[PDB]
Parts: C-alpha cells; structure tokens; sequence
C-alpha cells in the first residue's frame, strides 16, 4: 500500500539523517516472559480483599488499587511486594537487539523493568541512562534513556517509581524536567510508537497537548500496530484525524493470535529491510533517484572516478 | 580518447572424466610465470655421463572471477585434475583487424591457494586463484597451443 | 602535543610555553637527593611513575642523551608458538576479569573460534560491575574482527574451499551465524570511540586509533616514507651517522609488534597487517647487503667503523617464520 | 640492551674573516655523500699531451638540529662562504674505549636549501638543510683531516 511505503519511507529518511527516537510500552517487555502489571495489580487486590477481581480491570482501577493499598497496609508492604513480584533477572529477546539496530539516538520507555538497558550496554552504543531528577544534571553521553516511571537501580522502594495514584496526578511536581526533557525531545525528534496501546490517559493527553501546540509545526508520530485483529478504517481515520500515524502488522502478514514475536519481528524487519531500491517500481523513477543523488554535484567541475562509491552509498 | 588502451583475456577449466564447464571470463592480473633453473645435482662418477637434462620447469597461473558456475556449486554444496582452456585472440600492428585467435590448453593444473586471504574490511570481491602446472612421469602436457589468423 | 616522544626513548620539546614538567622529572631521575625531599606518598608516586616509564624505555632528554641501548623484550606467549602450555591454560579456572580477557585470544590462536565469541559475549556482560574502563572497548573491538573473520571464512570454504579441499567442511554451525549476523548486523566501527563517557574520553584518548583502519594506514605510510629515503641513499653512496634510517624502522618494528600482542588484540592474523611485517623486514635485510659492499677512500669506514652486520637474532627468525609465504621468500632469494 | 646500539656526532660550522660560529651543532641525519664522475666533455683532444685527471669530484652535506645563534644572529640582522669543522669520536673495537677523535675541518661550504617546506602538517622544526662545499683556484680544498689516538 502507498500509505505503508510512505511511513517506511520517512522512516527510513530519519533513521539516516539519525533523527529516529523510538518509545518503548509494554508490549517489548511482554515478550520476555516479564510478569504484566495486571498480575501485580491482581496480587494487591488479592491481598487487599482475599481474591482476585473478576473482569477486566477499568483503567482507573490500576490507579486506585495501590492506592488504597498504600493508604491501609502502608509503605513496607507495598515495597515488599515490589520486591517480591520484581527481584528477577531474566534474558533479553530479539526484539531489544531489532529496536537497537535503528541507532535510535533516545529511546523512550515506559517500562519499569531494565531489560532495554541490558539490551542497550550488549549492543555498545553508551546511553546516558536518566531516571530520577538527579540524573538529568549528571548525564554524561549526548544519547538518553529516559525511564520516565522511575526505576530500581536506587532500590526497590515504593518512593522511586510511579505506581499510586498520586503519582500520577502528582508527576507534575514529582517528575518535572522528566516532562520537560519529554516534551523537548517529541518536539525535535520523528517519534514512533512500539508495543504500547491506547489505554496510557496521561501519554494520551500529552500528544494532544504537543499536537495543540504546534498546530501545523507538528511532526506526527508514527505508531504501530500489533494486534492480529486489522484496524478499523473508522479508527484509523479518527486517530488519522486525532493527529497520528498507524502501521499496521496484520495487513503486512498473517498469523495467529499469539503469534506477537513473529509480528514484532516481521515489522522491524520491514524496516531493517525496506532497501528501497527494491520499491523503484517503474521505468521513469530510475532518473529521478539519479538526479536526485548527482545533481547537486554540479557545481564542481570534475570528479575523481573511485569517489562515486561514497555518494552512492 | 587521449591515450591509455586496455585488452581482455578468457579463463575455462574443467574435470576429468567429462566436460565439467568450470570457467572465469575476465582475469585482470592474470598473472602466467613461466621459469626454470637448476641448483646442483649428480653425483659426478662413473666418467661419461652419456646424458644430462634436469631442467625442473614450473608454471604458475592467475585469475580473476567472482563467478564459480551456478549448478553443481550449490550441488555439492550440500581430485581428477581440474584442467584449463585459456583463450584470446592477437591483431596485426599493421591493420589492427580481428584476424587471430589463441587457444591454450592445460592437461594438470592443481589448485594451490592461500587459504588465509582475511582482510581487515569487506572489499570488492575478487577472489583472488593461483595455480601451479602438474606433469606427470608420462608424456606432453602442461602447455599446447592453438591459433587462429587462417586468411 | 605538548611534548614529542622520538621512536629512540629521547623526548623533546614540542608544545610547552610554560614549565618544563617533564625536564624536572628527569632532573628527577639522577637526584638521589631530591628524590629523598618527598614524602612517602609521593615517593611511592614516583616508584609507580619511574617503574612504568623504564618499562616503557623512556631514557633521558635528548639534550644529554647519550649512547641508549635500548632492549626489546616480547613475552607473549603465541609469539613463543608453546602451543601445547596454552592447552592446558584454557582448562584453568578464571580468577579475575583480566584472566578471561586472556583467555579469550589464546582461544583464537587454536582455531576454536566458535567458542571465543560467546566468551566474549560472557566477559561483556560482567565487565561494567567492576567500573574498569578498558577491558571493555578492547572486547568489542577484538569482536567484530572475529566477527569478519568468521564471515569471510563461510564464504570461502564455500567458494573455493571446496575444490582446495574437496567436501564441503562446516565448521560453524547453522545457529550461531545467525545471531553473530544479527547482533552486529549495522556496526559502524567508526562511532565506537564516539560512543563511550567523557570519562572514558578523557583517560583513554590513546586508544582511539583502533576504531577505525587509519590505525594500519598511519603506521605504513611512514614506512613508505622510511623506504623512499632509503633506496635513494643506496644509489648515491652515502654515509649516514648516528642512527640509520633503517635503525628507525626496527625499533618501529617491534614497537608495532609488542602493543599488538601483549595487549592479546586480534588484528595479527589478518593479511592487511601481515603486509607491514613483510615490507617493513624487507628493507632491513635488504639494508644489510649494501652495506657488505660498497668502497671507500679513507674516511668511509672512520664512519661508523663496525656495524650490526644484521646479525639476525631469534626473534628475527620468529617474525620471517610466520609472516613469509613460500613465494615470498623466494623473492628475498634473488636479489 | 636487546638490539640497537647508539652512538653520537657533533656538527659545527664557521665564518672566516672573524671567530664567528653561527649555526647548527648535532646533525640528526647528517647526510654525507662523495663522489666522483666522468663524461664526454673532453671527448677529443689534439693528443701528443698527457692528462688532466679531471674527476670532477662533489661533496655533498646534510646537518638537521637548527638553533643557529642569538647573539650573531641578531648582530647579523643589522661573500665569505663561511666553513665547517667536523668532530667525531672513534672507538677501539678490541677494548671499546675513548682513545681518538676524528677532526674533520672542509674549506669552503655554501648552504642552499629548498626554500619551501609547506609540510601539510607542520612539523616539530628540525629544518634539514644541505650544503655543497665551493672551490678556488688557489689548493687544497675539500677536507684537511686530522686523528687522535695517541695512546
């Protein structure tokens, strides 16, 4: 489809100019037999009241359950329990070298685990890992991780990451310049959207609000797709409208419903792989490629035969 | 146009047994050596020798390709000699015209190849095959020559 | 470039417009005296600082250098070829990070290069816990050198390898290519150096070379400048004192030889570095032929009265051993 | 204390018509070269004479340290040709003691160098410079040499 090949195609021209800055959700962390919040959430409400809820948990109840935790049992148990539910090691999967391959300049995550960083110090590329208020001053390397819920390094305390929901409402006095370096760098960068949904209110508010700014000024992140049931067209135009871009996994290929890993895979690869030579299409699209390429040179009045390597790439 | 001027050349091998097409069209360097000398030998007795002919004699070869034929490559994939057919063609200083025609034929040629040619980066191919001329203790071989420029 | 360090262990003054803090400390050297005026902190200071420069063979300045004999000493135990004590190396337990850093090119040097990369993979993992700077970077960069070497190793015993040998040996399983493909898969050896802390920037600037291949290319062209002056000597009759020209190339020689092994990097047994060995020993054992002959008036042998004769000592034998291919020491026969 | 070994020269150079001494002293390089030659330039001759012995004969020179002067330099900067005298040490190979230096003096020098280094990347001064030693008709010429070792 033309829609597809022109997202892989201002992909692919920020990847090279190297304005690329991913955003990592959950769905990267679920692929590593990482246990999912909604297991936590049911630990607390178990605790809480002797048993799991039944049905699915409203978006603000994974807000409102540690908070009356919180509020009752108090601080040790809620640290405990984080100890508890997180104090694993576990191994990195293909989809942490893939999202590397890019050289994304920042990587976004949302995550609370520090896989991505396991991922990031095997590849080799030194990120300047930003956690806490702290960090931002200290950071060394021009490339960040900025783990904007906090994470574990500091302790497995209940104070370091964002998981009641004051946090949440409070994060505009608890995690500022996390916001402001957010907001920054979604300015000034082509973000894309990774195994994350479209349940996160806060992240959700926060394009809008950078969408209401920068009216037509607005570089559109690109968002992808993943679950093997195809978008809708009528979703995909309201978040057309809303401000977006979507890719879609399941119009590239077909496979089963748990079949996440290939999906994620197929798609990075699309864009690994979209050597775009392959998609010249016609006869007349060779000379353009070619003007577009050698043109500029013109203004030099000859050239060294060997040296067409470079410029051709 | 000012000045400069290049040539060609042709490679063909092949297996004994048959006619297994094996073959490089080009070869840049290309390099044939041909050499012969002698160190010392004999014993020096027996008053007339009544003869005397040590001459060792050696040939070398060189090519180019990154081709090594499509077929039984990827056939084998997953020591009956491997012979020669060098070809090319010779003009008349005086009229320049395709006139004659070279045909080398080589019986024994083993492949003796450093096969230790990692290079510190990627490059341009060129795969690099050196041979050495065989004769056996029978008869002819290493070298006849076939030519055109019947006219 | 505050300083110049010649090959011969004299250093001069290159670009210093305040004190001479260098100078002081070889006024340093021969003050028994002052080196008493310290405490025992900064004596010990000195102790470290002294014990690393005479393994380094910095002597004096030039300004009173006088007749340096300067020694060469390669330890490494591949360039001894005891291939058999390795052997039972490789069966030892690790002790600390260093001795796995050891470990992993004495694997290389047996052939086994299937199980050296995963150990570089297990050495890269724990290497940041103990906050040591270097042996991390050396560790990728013997990597992705170990990395082509696999790579063009699968394609030649594809390519030609078959017909050299005859069936078509395998020697990497199907699996592990694929991941040492991906994991390396768009490695741009030239930002590694751009890549670690400012920190990191600001100790180990020395380092940098051997990202990307200016490193090969710096040294040869001096060689090709070294070579140049040389011939033209030859055919001019000249007499030159001091140090020859071609005496400045053997010490750059073994210089070369030692930081490249000792350090247990990988690049040795690659072509491109084989080819500064062949060219660089060349010249001096072509050096010595002309120097066996040539005439005199009176004066000719008042210069330099004696000579090194080439007297071509073990490790001479050592380096012609490896780094020669039969064709090439034919060569060296003729002439 | 491996391989290597070093030794030393010393380089001074002279104006006459006065005891002033400025210029380099430790020739890096210390380039020496001698030479004679031949041609064709007395290719005939009315014969019935004897000879000439021409020779032509040259003597080139190189000494790389600089640090001319202060004093003379600056006195200056408000054709006699200058000379050169050369002092070197030589060494018994049986004992390897000091025991006689060479003394070396030339009559007549006449530096000339290439007036352009315009090295890309400048370099650490060092600027080598050669000398070619002039003639008259009077005598002598080229070198007056002269030896210790009266031991």
């Amino acid at each position: 489809d033309n829609n597809v090949v022109e997202c892989i195609k201002e992909i692919t021209e920020s990847s090279r100019n190297g304005k690329l800055v991913f955003f990592v959700g959950a769905g990267v962390s679920t692929l590593s037999d990482y246990p999912q919040w909604w297991r936590l959430v049911d630990k607390y409400h178990e605790e809480l009241y002797g048993s799991p809820k039944k049905g699915n948990y409203s978006s603000d109840e994974y807000l409102r359950i540690p908070q009356i935790f919180y509020n009752v049992k108090g601080e040790m148990a809620f640290d405990g329990i984080l100890k508890d539910f997180f104090q694993v090691d576990k191994p990195t999967n293909p989809i942490h070298d893939k999202i590397l391959a890019m050289n994304p300049a920042h990587v976004i995550t949302t995550n609370y685990d520090n896989l991505i960083d396991t991922a990031c110090w095997k590849r080799g590329k030194y990120f300047s890992v930003i956690s806490a208020e702290e960090d931002v001053a200290n950071a060394t390397s021009s490339r960040y991780l900025l783990k904007v819920a906090g994470d574990f390094r500091k302790g497995f305390k209940g104070e370091n990451v964002v998981l009641k929901e004051d946090d949440y409402l409070n994060y505009d006095q608890n995690y500022p310049l996390i916001s402001n370096l957010m907001k920054t760098i979604i300015a000034t960068h082509t973000i894309v959207f990774i195994g994350y949904g479209l349940g996160d209110y806060n992240i959700n508010m926060l394009l809008n609000w950078v969408r209401k700014l920068q009216k037509d000024s607005f570089h559109k992140p690109f968002f992808i797709r993943t679950d093997p049931s195809p978008i809708e067209n009528e979703t995909l135009i309201y978040y057309e409208n809303k401000g977006l871009r979507i890719i879609d996994a399941a119009s590239l290929i077909d496979s089963n419903e748990y079949d996440y890993l290939e999906r994620y895979s197929a798609v990075m690869d699309l864009l690994i792989e979209s050597q775009e030579n392959k998609f010249i299409t016609k006869d007349d699209e060779v000379i353009d490629y070619i003007y577009g390429k050698i043109s500029p040179l013109f203004a030099l009045q000859y050239i060294r035969k060997i040296d067409l390597k470079h410029v051709f790439e | 146009m000012k000045t400069v001027i290049q040539d060609t050349a042709d490679v063909y091998f092949k297996r004994k047994s048959d006619g297994k097409l094996v073959f490089t069209a080009e070869a840049q360097t290309a390099s044939f050596s041909q050499a012969i000398s002698e160190e010392k030998l004999r014993g020096g007795i027996g008053n007339k020798p009544l003869y005397i002919l040590k001459s060792e004699k050696e040939i070398n070869l060189t090519v180019k390709n990154a081709f090594f034929d499509l077929e039984w490559l990827a056939m084998t994939q997953g020591s009956e000699r491997y012979e020669v057919e060098y070809r090319t063609i010779a003009y008349n200083p005086d009229t320049e015209e395709v006139y004659s025609d070279i045909y080398i034929q080589f019986p024994n040629v083993s492949p003796s190849g450093e096969f230790e040619m990692s290079l510190e980066n990627g490059n341009a191919l060129a795969p690099e095959i050196k041979f050495e001329a065989l004769a056996d203790t029978d008869t002819d071989e290493m070298a006849v020559v076939i030519e055109a420029s019947r006219d | 470039y505050d300083y110049h360090f010649e090959v011969n262990g004299t250093v001069v003054r290159h670009k210093n417009k305040g004190f001479g803090y260098m100078e002081r400390f070889f006024e340093l050297k021969e003050s028994c005296d002052e080196r008493s005026k310290l405490s025992k902190k900064q004596y010990e200071r000195f102790n470290a600082l002294f014990n690393f420069f005479e393994k380094n063979g910095v002597i004096c300045m030039a300004k009173d250098a006088g007749t340096l004999n300067t020694s060469i000493e390669i330890n490494s135990l591949a360039y001894h070829g005891k291939y058999d004590v390795m052997k039972k190396f490789i069966e030892e337990q690790s002790v600390s990070i260093e001795d796995d850093y050891k470990k992993a090119f004495f694997l290389a040097c047996l052939g086994r290069w299937e199980e050296s990369y995963d150990l570089y993979s297990n050495i890269i993992l724990n290497s940041i816990d103990e906050s040591n700077g270097c042996v991390y970077y050396l560790s990728q960069i013997n990597r992705y050198r170990i990395y082509q070497s696999i790579t063009q190793a699968v394609t030649q015993f594809n390519g030609l390898g078959l017909l050299t040998f005859g069936r078509h040996y395998k020697p990497f399983t199907d699996e592990f290519l694929a991941r040492i493909e991906r994991e390396m898969t768009n490695f741009n050896i030239d930002d590694l150096f751009n890549g670690m802390p400012f920190e990191f920037q600001k100790k180990y600037k020395i380092l940098e070379f051997l990202s990307d291949n200016q490193f090969l290319y710096d040294d040869t062209v001096k060689l090709f400048e070294l070579t140049n002056k040389v011939r033209s000597e030859m055919s001019e009759g000249s007499y030159s004192f001091g140090m020859s020209s071609d005496i400045v190339v053997l010490l750059r020689l073994y210089d070369n030889l030692r930081f490249l092994y000792e350090n247990c990097l990988w690049s040795v047994s690659f072509h491109e570095f084989h080819q500064y060995i062949r060219n660089s020993m060349s010249l001096l054992i072509e050096k010595a032929e002309y120097e066996r002959t040539r005439d005199i008036d009176e004066l000719g042998f008042s210069f330099f009265g004696k000579k090194s004769g080439f007297f071509m000592e073990y490790y001479d034998f050592v380096n012609i051993s490896r780094h020669f291919k039969i064709d090439d020491i034919k060569n060296l026969e003729r002439s």
